[PDB]
């Protein structure tokens, strides 16, 4: 019954400004010091710092000081996280999490489920499908090129969710555009080439971008 | 429970004192009691040291624990609040007879810090703040100085013009502008002269 | 300042094994260490703190010890759901997390199947021509591939990505993209991705030749 509960992912311009919130439940809010921690995409942990919302007194990570404002509404039980101007490289999952004891440290205890926030010069855009056809040759690899899309998430089912089995679909990158791209494979007996159909279907709900690519060797 | 028959006493630091199970448990380990300040702890451990971890709580649904090193030179005792991990207080003794107290405030910071020296001086801070500095007061074999604690030094002074003070630094430095049993001089009033 | 380094970064092991997690402080500390587990997707979870004591609800399969510079995170008998990052932490240094130990599943070495797919005839209408590589179900995870064009070494022109070990059979697979302008791409005659994995008793390359 103790929880944190975050706002909302936040696809942002590098320049704005932006405020993220993060709400107690279930125990005094302003008895225990409450903390940020960032982790950038495929990195460790990282202690921003924290704040007592009994008097707003706040403690900064000297690798965080003066990036950042740390605030409490003491009267809602909200931790805020906040920038005036965002970078690119604030790209990253943002955590609250109570943290135990100044002089002692008992850890940080509980955590809110995160907040990512995407930083980016780009607008909105569905991606491109590009088949990846199958060689001249058992075993055989097939596959969609899924490029050019932002922001993240796209969803890549094949055959309309019938093929399944010998399926990876790759993390996306983020190329030097500031657009995403990523790739689904599947291998197969070769010996189906000929006969069976293989379709990848793309969907990028943010633009509202579903694409059916029939992929067939050359 | 455990008593004169069915348990050895252990001396422990700090003038306290532990029971310790016979033979052994009934399901493996040796069984621990030692009372603290009206309240009786519980423990289990192996060893059959005295050493181990032991538990309880107080009326007001505060938790007591109290560790004992291996060797049976050390002893920690914490009071937490009723979540458990809010620490209320932390006292570390020494096998000679020295330890260390810290009192946190409601924030976590240490507020009181209390050193007992072997010889039962003690050298108390109130009031501490996060700037490093505080009140500061050494209790001594008859009378009591009082002063005032910074991140640097530690000055206590006695009070016409006639005013002088004594200074212990981060470490054991002790300049005046001295007895290693800390004190001939002799109690309070009588500073005042020389 | 005061620096923890956790050992090992990789460690593979099986479920029913017991798994030890080292953290080491360049100076002796004080008890104040806390270790988390992450899984993917997931926020983490303070299973030790204080070194040694169990946050409420950690099963008890998971202990802490150590004191001084050597700090220890002990899973008696590992779960499938206990293969996670795990991370220290620390009272010194602001409270500064350590870089994270990898606790992943340990199977048997399998090289990768490779696979080159040339840019489609779609794309290059477009302007550009992306160059595909997949290595397909390999363990262990360190793997290199290098970019051939005209047999000259590339660099600085592609991006790569892992899955994640794979939920039945525990491999990895890699997809690496290398990008060129039209221009450029229909300068080149030979392709190659040449793949390293300690599975391969040599390196392995895939290759094409532009236009057939
Ligand atoms: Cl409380
Ligand atoms: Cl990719
Ligand atoms: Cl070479
Ligand atoms: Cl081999």
């Amino acid at each position: 019954e103790v929880q944190l509960v975050q706002s909302g992912a936040e696809v942002k311009k590098p320049g704005e400004s932006l405020k993220i919130s993060c709400k107690g439940s279930g125990y005094s809010f302003t008895s225990y010091w409450i903390g940020w921690v960032r982790q950038m995409p495929g990195k460790g942990l990282e202690w921003m710092g924290i704040i007592y919302p009994g008097d707003s007194d706040t403690r900064y990570s000297p690798s965080f000081q003066g990036q950042v404002t740390i605030s409490a509404d003491k009267s809602i039980s909200t931790a805020y996280l906040q920038w005036s101007s965002l970078k690119a490289s604030d790209t990253a999952m943002y955590y609250c999490a109570r943290h135990l004891g100044i002089d002692y440290f008992f850890g940080m205890d509980v955590w809110g489920q995160g907040t990512t926030v995407t930083v980016s010069s780009a607008s909105t855009k569905g991606p491109s499908v590009f088949p990846l056809a199958p060689s001249s040759k058992g075993t055989a690899a097939l596959g969609c090129l899924v490029k050019d899309y932002f922001p993240e998430p796209v969803t890549v089912s094949w055959n309309s969710g019938a093929l399944t089995s010998g399926v990876h679909t790759f993390p996306a990158v983020l190329q030097s555009s500031g657009l995403y791209s990523l790739s689904s494979v599947v291998t197969v007996p070769s010996s189906s080439l000929g006969t069976q159909t293989y379709i990848c279907n793309v969907n990028h709900k943010p633009s509202n971008t579903k694409v059916d690519k029939r992929v067939e060797p050359k | 429970s455990l008593d004169e028959k069915n348990s050895v006493s252990v001396d422990l630091p700090g003038e306290m004192k532990v029971l310790v199970s016979k033979e052994k448990n009934k399901d493996g380990k040796y069984d621990l009691i030692a009372t603290v300040d009206k309240l009786e702890l519980k423990g289990t451990s192996d060893k059959n040291n005295g050493s181990g971890v032991l538990e309880g709580v107080k009326a007001d649904k505060s938790k007591v624990k109290l560790t004992i090193s291996d060797d049976l030179g050390q002893t920690t005792l914490e009071v937490f609040k009723e979540d458990g991990k809010t620490l209320v207080s932390k006292k570390v003794t020494s096998k000679d007879k020295s330890s260390t107290e810290e009192k946190f405030n409601e924030k976590g910071e240490v507020s009181e810090k209390i050193i007992t020296r072997a010889d039962g001086t003690r050298l108390e801070y109130t009031g501490i703040k996060s700037d490093g500095s505080g009140k500061a007061k050494e209790v001594l074999k008859g009378y009591v100085l009082e002063g005032t604690l910074t991140a640097e030094k530690t000055t206590l002074v006695v009070k016409g013009t006639v005013t002088l003070s004594k200074n212990i630094s981060k470490s054991g430095e002790v300049s005046v502008e001295f007895t290693k049993e800390n004190t001939e001089i002799t109690k309070l009033d009588e500073i005042k002269n020389a | 300042e005061i620096v923890l380094t956790q050992s090992p970064a990789t460690l593979s092991l099986s479920p029913g094994e017991r798994a030890t997690l080292s953290c080491r402080a360049s100076q002796s500390v004080s008890s104040y260490l806390a270790w988390y587990q992450q899984k993917p997707g997931q926020a983490p979870r303070l299973l030790i703190y204080d070194a040694s004591t169990r946050d409420t609800g950690i099963p008890a399969r998971f202990s802490g010890s150590g004191s001084g510079t050597d700090f220890t995170l002990t899973i008696s008998s590992l779960e499938p759901e206990d293969f996670a990052v795990y991370y220290c932490q620390h009272h010194s240094n602001w409270y500064t997390f350590g870089q994270g130990t990898k606790l992943e599943i340990k199977r048997t070495v399998a090289a990768p199947s490779v696979f080159i797919f040339p840019p489609s005839d779609e794309q290059l209408k477009s302007g550009t021509a992306s160059v595909v590589c997949l290595l397909n179900n390999f363990y262990p995870r360190e793997a290199k591939v290098q970019w051939k064009v005209d047999n000259a070494l590339q660099s600085g022109n592609s991006q790569e990505s892992v899955t994640e070990q794979d939920s039945k059979d525990s491999t990895y697979s890699l997809s690496s993209t290398l990008t060129l302008s039209k221009a450029d791409y229909e300068k080149h005659k030979v392709y190659a991705c040449e793949v390293t994995h300690q599975g391969l008793s040599s390196p392995v390359t895939k290759s094409f030749n532009r236009g057939e």
